[PDB]
């Protein structure tokens, strides 16, 4: 059906997953770990 | 030799474009010049070869006559520049053309191809290197 | 200064420009 | 902070000294040129880089030269 | 017409296109653009001319700018 | 018939190996 | 009076009546001999 | 302690900031020879007292371009002194920083940044790779 | 006003007209140019 | 002052979110790192090359793995001409049906998009066939990035960084790299064409597995090493050869047939296979020119110092003092840089105009939307990277070129030269601009009036001359590979011309892109590409001469490659460092690039479409581009998404109005400069400061973008709206019309 997103391909619960992950889940704690980086003091 | 060039007045397509066209005077006599004189591509319109020994004297009259005409304005203006250097004011005599002068330099500038030629040879043409200003390499 | 090797050089470059348009103009074939 | 410096070309006009907007510039006796003075940029912590002196400036080339370097605070022009 | 009905230049399409700006972008500069577009020999060629001339003084502006 | 559920997931173990290396270079680097 | 034919010499005044001048000549060559052409000029006409 | 009366101003948006009370601060005191109307270097305009004032100002350039072309090049008021004051309380006096206006030159001041030699003899900074020199620092 | 338009086209190449800012979907009516319109016309008698 | 960034004190010790931007900028600038000797200059560069090249074998197993587990590269196989190739799946949460049901498509039942790289093609050719093979293609280059970040981080360590004499041995790399990395890899490859491209072609499997047992040629090594070479050219594939298929097929490996195959309409694989193999033997000699350990070879700094011609007293090669160049070039890694810039723009204009006229890949001529994709690909990047040459070229002057080293020689005249050089510039230019602008107005009033007779109309016949003389009888010229009897084609002395009758094959074919049939719309617009490619030499050169200083600044070489301005004195100043010439540069390629691109793109749809004439009768006036091809061209792709509902053009559509954005928000970084916004966050900051509740206060005290960083953030809009609106265009243009 033409309703959701699927995959006929291998593993389809990965991009499930992965597209949350990487774009809306980490970003923000690696923009805490960069900020955090780029803040330290000498 | 060029094939995919043929004259205007055995182009069909240029034929339905004369005979399309308005009947005015924008059209009337020039398409009758184009028919003559012009080669027309595949599109019924004229096209400018340069392949052509022949109508030569097509590409070196409208050549000549604009290189003499581009070379008496800017031969005209330069004798002026070179005439005004001297006066005291020579940026007022630039606001304010002198018209004894600017005759002069324009009466000049009719043989300024042999004006120049002359110029070139005696080296009164061009400044030396070293007298012109230039910034630090 | 008749400048040989710039003049030598230039008119070689210039044969083969004119060497061309011969072939071009069907002088020579 | 910004880097001024006065070169030997100098003639002591004091105008650059005068078109400073944060007085770095102050002028200090010298016997290089007929004015016996030459300017001087002991203050180039508070130079804010404007380059109003290089404006004010009459010589050819440039007798003062300012060379924009690290920012802080007072060079930036910043009030907060 | 006769019966009091009304045909609008453009159909009424304001409401459901301008809410989006790819509806200004074709429903109004590309399709209300077709008369200016192709007036070449005609006697609006004028306004042609200078579609393209506005054009170009836009771009001409963006060196010195 | 594409790759089955294995492969992607050896993939995915294979791609550990050049992503450590990457932060020992990139660390490295930074030294 | 001098003071107004040193204003006539001005550039901007000389280049209006120059650039003038051309346009005339040009426009009138257009209406004399209207569709003049690269491989036309300085023929007779058919 | 810096003594003067600061003169009469309603209050604006263009004074101090947090800087002034964490980094640093600046004060222009003077004396006038009357009350008059004088226009603060942030808008608005304030009325400077008989006596001698205090203004606390948030750079060093607001003092410049009040004394300098106001207090001076308006009012004929040549006693103008800026300090800076630090948040610990520490104040010191920047200008004229010794006690002569800059452009008028005074005995004793050094030269500072002097370049010996004129500004198209630096050398070029392919002569100075990686010995950190800028040309304009070069001897 | 501007981002919302925006809003409209990503909700409209989703396929999603119903989520669009439009009289169809999410309406945001302008009751009180609506109000005046109403108005003006009753004061006449229309 | 803060930690970051590691490399400069004086941005650690910046109070302002300007600190955080310009670590950014600079972090790669390697050679204003503080405390950087030139040792340590070499060897964080060599690791960071290692660095890049694990990235690139990464994004080429990440290209292979989703094909393998997203694609359709097995059902491709069977029908090329028909399947559309998928990139890879799609997976947006925000999508609605409408949307999923539109770009689940080419036979897949997920949402997909369609590749348009080529990629598919290139591995068909290549002997690829399987999803297996690709799988373990991406295994294997996951590996290999794993070998090179492994020898980054091995050669940073102490016993392993090389030393500085050793980056600085010219000869040595030359020689390798001729012979070993263009040689040897040439070579490699034509072996990887005759063992197992052109045996898959023939329908016969050999991988891994059976490649050693079995021979590419019935005549085996043995014809290699007896002289019997010409075996291997003998029973080439037949003209009714079907590819991927024994149907048709020959046993040659190494022909010379030329053309292209009848089926396909791409390069002989064959012809591919002896290409790469002349081309190793021709690399693996010029790698041995040069002397490294054994007395024989040239030494390029004697060669350069050379002044003495078999006895004779020159200046040098060609009478021009060719001497210190070898001190210069191999001290400055920025010289190095131009030329390897330049070169590969070159390499990649090359391949854009010789990949869409010579199709390499089996039916990748038939396939619109990729031939436009690769084209415009190939030759945006060749204009970054000649901007870049040249960008680099400025550097040079100011941080590694000194008077004294180079004094008198050819390096040291043309900079005596500039004026004369930039001025001749800017005369081209303006002649291009003032007459190839002038007559496309000209043809726009006569066409407007309805004169479309009196345009003027020249035919580019130094070009239809070359067309002739490479074998195109359309013309009617009857000069050298047009004409049987010439001596060109007959080849006298020896009559070696097996390449001839495929080559006129291909040349005459009017169905392909070899030597595309031009008139007097090709010749206005390659004089506008002209006009381009002078004005952004002329605003590069001008900026790499100019570096060093000018009358305006005599002393810019002590202010560095990029700084803002010399102030409002003297006149005014923006804009005067070589930097802004480089970026005023970036403006004149995307526009050079875009007469490229149009003139390819609008010429290719006529044809494509089966309408030649639409581009011939209005390519010669510029309505006749803004109409026919943005106007005409635009109609299908602002439809992908409608009041009426959605299509798989819908991402183009609105990718279409993003560049647009992209490219508005530009005019605002270049229009507006930074004293208006310093201004604005002042006010800004006196709100913040004085409202309740807000308990964030800044580490960083906000302020305007530098005057430099705008204009490059405003340039990075302008191109990245450059590039995405085009892009968006192109394929929704071509790929909405056709597969
Ligand atoms: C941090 C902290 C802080 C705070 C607190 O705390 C604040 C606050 C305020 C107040 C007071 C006001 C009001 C609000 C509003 O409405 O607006 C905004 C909005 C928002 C939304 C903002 C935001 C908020 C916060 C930020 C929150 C956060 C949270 C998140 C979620 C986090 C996340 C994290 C992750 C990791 C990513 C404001 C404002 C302004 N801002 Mg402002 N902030 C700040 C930050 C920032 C930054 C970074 C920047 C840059 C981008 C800026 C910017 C700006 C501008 C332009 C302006 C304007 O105009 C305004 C005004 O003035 O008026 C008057 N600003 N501020
Ligand atoms: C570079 C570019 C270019 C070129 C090149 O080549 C050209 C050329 C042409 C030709 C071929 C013809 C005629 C020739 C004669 O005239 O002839 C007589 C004379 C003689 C022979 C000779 C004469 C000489 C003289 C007089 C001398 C003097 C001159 C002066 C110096 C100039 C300057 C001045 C000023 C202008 C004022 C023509 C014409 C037309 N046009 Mg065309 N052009 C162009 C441009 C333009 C533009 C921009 C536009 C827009 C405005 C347009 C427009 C138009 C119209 C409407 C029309 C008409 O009607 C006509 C006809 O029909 O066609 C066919 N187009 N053109
Ligand atoms: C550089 C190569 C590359 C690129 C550009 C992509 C791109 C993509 N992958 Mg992917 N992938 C790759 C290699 C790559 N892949 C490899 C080698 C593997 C096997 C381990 C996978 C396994 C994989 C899965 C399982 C999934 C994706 C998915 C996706 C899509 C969403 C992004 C995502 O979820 O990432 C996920 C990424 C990973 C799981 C691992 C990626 C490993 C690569 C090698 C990292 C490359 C880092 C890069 C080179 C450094 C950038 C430097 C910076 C300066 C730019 C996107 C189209 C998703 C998808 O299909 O959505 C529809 C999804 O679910 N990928
Ligand atoms: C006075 C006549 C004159 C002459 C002989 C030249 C000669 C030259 N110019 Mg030049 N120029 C002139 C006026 C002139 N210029 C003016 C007025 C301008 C300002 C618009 C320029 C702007 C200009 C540029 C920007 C460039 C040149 C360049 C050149 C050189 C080659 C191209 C060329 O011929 O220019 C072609 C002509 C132009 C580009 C514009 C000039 C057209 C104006 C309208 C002519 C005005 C004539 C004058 C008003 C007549 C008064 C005479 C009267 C008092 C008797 C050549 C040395 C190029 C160069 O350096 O190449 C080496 C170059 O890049 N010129
Ligand atoms: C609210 C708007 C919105 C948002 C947030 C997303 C979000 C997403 N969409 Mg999406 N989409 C939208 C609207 C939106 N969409 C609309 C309106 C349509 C049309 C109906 C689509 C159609 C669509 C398709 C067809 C696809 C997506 C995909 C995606 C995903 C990938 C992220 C992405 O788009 O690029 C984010 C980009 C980055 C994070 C950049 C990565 C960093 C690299 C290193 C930058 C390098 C730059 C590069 C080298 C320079 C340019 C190269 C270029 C010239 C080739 C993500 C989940 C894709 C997907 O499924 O992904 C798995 C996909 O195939 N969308
Ligand atoms: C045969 C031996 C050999 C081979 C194959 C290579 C191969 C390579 N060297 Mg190399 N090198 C060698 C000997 C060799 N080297 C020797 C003897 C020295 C010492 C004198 C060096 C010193 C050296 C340095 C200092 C550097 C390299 C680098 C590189 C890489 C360049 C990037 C790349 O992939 O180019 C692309 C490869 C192609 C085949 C494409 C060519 C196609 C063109 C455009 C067509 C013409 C490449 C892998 C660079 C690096 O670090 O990379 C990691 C680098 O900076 N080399
Ligand atoms: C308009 C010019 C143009 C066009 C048509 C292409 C076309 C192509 N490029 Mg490409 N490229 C270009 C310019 C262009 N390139 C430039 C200037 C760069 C330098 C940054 C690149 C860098 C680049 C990389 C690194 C890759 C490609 C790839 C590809 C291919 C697949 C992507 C595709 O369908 O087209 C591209 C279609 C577009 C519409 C281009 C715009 C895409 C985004 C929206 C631009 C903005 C980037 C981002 C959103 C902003 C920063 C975040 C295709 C042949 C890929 C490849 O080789 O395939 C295997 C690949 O990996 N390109
Ligand atoms: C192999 C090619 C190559 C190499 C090794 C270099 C190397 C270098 N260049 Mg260079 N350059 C190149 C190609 C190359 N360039 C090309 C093709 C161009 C033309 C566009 C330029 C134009 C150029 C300029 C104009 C300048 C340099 C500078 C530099 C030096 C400092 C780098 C820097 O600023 O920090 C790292 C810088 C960045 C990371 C910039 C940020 C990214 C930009 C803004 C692109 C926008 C990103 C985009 C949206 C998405 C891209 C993908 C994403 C993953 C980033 C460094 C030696 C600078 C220099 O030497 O200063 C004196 C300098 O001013 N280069
Ligand atoms: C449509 C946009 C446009 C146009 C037409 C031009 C035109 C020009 N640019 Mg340019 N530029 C632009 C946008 C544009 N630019 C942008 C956006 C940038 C990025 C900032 C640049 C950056 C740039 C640089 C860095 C350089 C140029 C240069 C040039 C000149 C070289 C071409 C030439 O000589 O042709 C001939 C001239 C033209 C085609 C200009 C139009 C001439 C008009 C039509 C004559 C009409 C006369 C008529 C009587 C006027 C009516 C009266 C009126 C005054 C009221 C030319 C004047 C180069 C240059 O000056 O070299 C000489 C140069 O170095 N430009
Ligand atoms: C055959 C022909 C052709 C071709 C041609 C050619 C190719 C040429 C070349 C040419 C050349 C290669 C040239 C060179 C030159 C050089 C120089 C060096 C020059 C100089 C000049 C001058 C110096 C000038 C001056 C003047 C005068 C005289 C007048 C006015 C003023 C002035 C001052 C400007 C064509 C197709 C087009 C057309 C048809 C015919
Ligand atoms: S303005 Fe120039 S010349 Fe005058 S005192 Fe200052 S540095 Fe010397």
């Amino acid at each position: 059906d033409m309703t959701q997103l699927t995959g006929s391909y291998a593993a389809s619960w990965l991009p499930w997953i992965m597209i949350p992950l990487i774009f809306y889940i980490l970003p923000f704690p690696v923009f805490a770990l960069i900020f955090i980086w780029i803040e330290k003091e000498a | 030799a060029n094939s995919t060039l043929v004259p205007c007045s055995k182009s069909p397509a240029f034929q339905a474009r004369m005979k399309n066209a308005p009947d005015t005077y924008y059209f009337n006599k020039p398409f009758k010049a184009y028919a003559k004189y012009e080669l027309c591509g595949t599109d019924g319109l004229p096209h400018l070869p340069l392949d052509r020994l022949d109508r030569a004297t097509d590409v070196l009259v409208p050549i000549g006559l604009f290189l003499y005409v581009a070379g008496f304005i800017g031969w005209s203006g330069r004798s002026y520049l070179r005439a005004t250097k001297s006066a005291s004011d020579p940026e007022m005599k630039e606001i304010f053309i002198d018209l004894p002068l600017a005759l002069q330099s324009i009466s000049k500038a009719v043989l300024w191809p042999l004006l120049a030629l002359q110029e070139f040879l005696s080296g009164d043409l061009t400044a030396r290197d070293e007298e012109i200003p230039i910034s630090p390499r | 200064a008749p400048f040989p090797f710039r003049t030598i050089v230039s008119l070689i470059l210039l044969a083969g420009n004119i060497l061309v348009a011969a072939i071009y103009f069907h002088i020579i074939n | 902070s910004h880097t001024v410096k006065i070169y030997d070309t100098c003639i002591g006009c004091t105008q650059c000294v005068r078109a400073c907007p944060t007085d770095v510039l102050e002028m200090v006796p010298w016997d290089g040129c007929k004015a016996a003075q030459i300017a001087s940029s002991p203050r180039t912590e508070d130079c804010v880089g404007c380059k109003r002196c290089e404006t004010a400036c009459p010589t050819d080339f440039l007798s003062i030269r300012v060379y924009l370097g690290a920012e802080t605070t007072r060079s930036m022009g910043l009030a907060y | 017409d006769s019966d009091g009905i009304v045909t609008h230049l453009t159909g009424g399409n304001f409401a459901t296109s301008s809410i989006t700006n790819n509806g200004w972008l074709r429903d109004f500069l590309w399709a209300q653009s077709a008369q200016v577009i192709q007036s070449y020999n005609s006697s609006l060629s004028a306004y042609g001319l200078m579609f393209l001339a506005g054009h170009f003084i836009f771009g001409f502006s963006l060196m010195f700018l | 018939m594409n790759i089955s559920d294995t492969q992607v997931f050896v993939a995915l173990v294979v791609a550990l190996l050049p992503g450590l290396l990457a932060f020992r270079l990139a660390t490295e680097l930074y030294k | 009076m001098q003071h107004v034919f040193k204003y006539l010499t001005l550039a901007p005044v000389m280049a209006t009546f120059t650039m003038v001048a051309l346009s005339v000549v040009l426009i009138m060559l257009q209406i004399w001999f209207p569709g003049l052409q690269y491989g036309t000029y300085f023929k007779p006409t058919p | 302690t810096l003594e003067g009366q600061t003169p009469i101003f309603g209050g604006g948006t263009g004074g101090l900031l947090t800087k002034a009370e964490r980094e640093e601060k600046y004060v222009i005191t003077w004396t006038s020879p009357k009350e008059q109307v004088f226009e603060m270097p942030t808008g608005g305009s304030a009325i400077m007292r008989q006596g001698k004032n205090k203004l606390e100002i948030a750079r060093k350039e607001y003092g410049i371009a009040l004394g300098g072309q106001q207090l001076r090049a308006k009012f004929k008021i040549n006693d103008y002194k800026i300090y800076r004051v630090y948040p610990n309380g520490e104040t010191q006096m920047i200008h004229p920083a010794d006690g002569v206006f800059p452009e008028k030159v005074n005995q004793g001041r050094p030269k500072v940044r002097y370049v010996d030699r004129n500004i198209g003899s630096n050398p070029s900074p392919a002569k100075l790779k990686f010995s950190g020199v800028q040309p304009y620092d070069a001897p | 006003s501007f981002a919302m338009y925006c809003h409209n086209d990503t909700m409209r190449a989703f396929g999603r007209p119903q989520d669009m800012f439009s009289d169809t979907g999410i309406q945001l009516q302008p009751i009180f140019a609506q109000w005046i319109q109403h108005i003006h016309t009753a004061a006449v008698g229309a | 002052a803060t930690k970051f960034p590691k490399f400069s004190q004086d941005l650690a010790q910046d109070p302002t979110t300007r600190r955080i931007w310009y670590a950014m900028a600079t972090a790669h600038d390697f050679e204003l790192h503080d405390g950087m000797t030139e040792e340590n200059l070499y060897q964080k560069i060599f690791a960071s090359h290692f660095g890049h090249l694990a990235i690139i074998f990464l994004w080429a197993s990440g290209v292979l793995f989703h094909v393998a587990w997203q694609g359709n590269f097995e059902q491709w196989i069977k029908d090329p001409l028909n399947v559309r190739p998928i990139a890879h799946a799609i997976w947006d949460a925000q999508f609605g049906p409408p949307a999923i049901e539109a770009f689940t498509r080419a036979g897949a039942t997920n949402p997909v998009d369609i590749c348009y790289s080529g990629v598919y093609h290139w591995w068909y050719t290549i002997g690829m066939r399987t999803n297996n093979e690709l799988y373990v293609g991406a295994i294997f280059l996951l590996l290999l990035a794993a070998l090179f970040l492994f020898a980054g981080w091995l050669h940073l360590q102490p016993r392993y960084r090389p030393t500085l004499g050793w980056f600085k041995s010219a000869e040595p790399r030359l020689n390798h790299h001729l012979a070993g990395l263009f040689g040897v890899s040439s070579l490699a490859w034509a072996a990887h064409l005759i063992h197992v491209a052109i045996p898959e072609s023939r329908g016969q499997h050999v991988g891994w597995d059976n490649f050693l047992f079995t021979p590419p040629h019935p005549a085996g090594l043995g014809a290699f090493f007896t002289g019997n070479w010409s075996a291997y050219a003998q029973n080439p594939d037949t003209a009714q050869h079907v590819f991927n298929s024994s149907q048709g097929a020959g046993t040659a490996i190494l022909t010379f047939l030329g053309g292209f195959h009848p089926q396909t309409q791409s390069l002989w694989l064959t012809d591919m296979a002896h290409h790469h193999v002349a081309i190793a033997v021709l690399f693996i000699i010029a790698g041995h020119m040069y002397r490294t350990n054994w007395g024989i070879g040239h030494s390029i700094k004697e060669m350069l110092n050379s002044k003495s011609f078999f006895g004779a007293k020159v200046e040098g090669p060609f009478n021009l003092p060719h001497q210190g160049l070898y001190d210069t070039i191999n001290n400055s890694l920025h010289f190095q840089l131009s030329f390897a810039l330049a070169a590969l723009g070159v390499a990649s204009s090359l391949t854009a105009q010789h990949m869409y006229s010579m199709p390499p890949y089996a039916f990748i001529g038939q396939d619109f939307t990729t031939q436009a994709a690769l084209y415009t690909h190939h030759q945006y990047i060749a204009g970054f990277l000649m901007v870049g040459a040249f960008s680099h070229a400025g550097i040079f002057w100011i941080r590694d070129y000194d008077p004294e080293q180079n004094k008198g020689n050819v390096l040291d005249r043309m900079l005596r030269h500039k004026e004369a050089i930039i001025s001749h510039l800017s005369w081209v230019s303006l002649f291009l601009g003032f007459h190839t602008l002038g007559l496309y107005v000209h043809n726009d009033v006569e066409v407007a009036f309805g004169a479309a007779e009196k345009q003027v109309l020249i035919e580019p016949v130094f070009a239809q001359f070359i067309q002739a003389a490479h074998g195109k009888a359309l013309y009617g010229f009857n000069t050298l590979l047009s004409n049987p009897d010439s001596i060109a084609s007959t080849a006298w002395p020896n009559h070696a011309n097996v390449w001839l009758p495929g080559w006129l094959d291909a040349v005459n074919n009017t169905t392909n892109s070899l030597f595309l049939t031009i008139g007097p719309g090709d010749f206005y617009v390659h004089h506008a590409i002209a006009l381009g490619l002078h004005v952004t030499t002329l605003v590069l050169v001008k900026g790499a001469l100019d570096a060093r200083g000018s009358k305006l600044m005599p002393d810019k070489k002590d202010f560095g490659y990029a700084f803002p301005c010399d102030g409002p004195g003297r006149g005014g100043t923006c804009d005067i460092s070589a930097w802004d010439a480089s970026y005023l540069a970036v403006f004149w390629m995307l526009n050079t690039l875009g007469w490229v691109t149009f003139y390819w793109h609008w010429k290719h749809l006529a044809i494509w479409e089966g309408n030649i004439a639409q581009f011939n009768e209005s390519s010669t006036y510029l309505m006749g581009w803004f109409r026919d091809y943005l106007w005409l061209h635009s109609a299908q792709l602002i439809n992908g998404y409608n009041p009426y509902g959605t299509n798989s053009l819908a991402i183009w559509s609105w990718m279409f109005l993003w560049g647009h954005l992209a490219w508005a928000v530009s005019f605002m970084f270049l229009i507006t400069w930074r004293g208006y916004w310093q201004e604005l966050i002042e006010t800004l900051v006196w709100a913040h400061e004085k409202t309740p509740l807000s308990f964030g206060y800044w580490r960083d005290k906000p302020v305007a973008l530098s005057i430099v960083q705008a204009r490059l953030v405003g340039l990075t809009h302008f191109t990245v709206g450059y590039i995405a609106t085009y892009g968006a265009f192109l394929i929704a243009s071509t790929a909405g019309k056709f597969g």
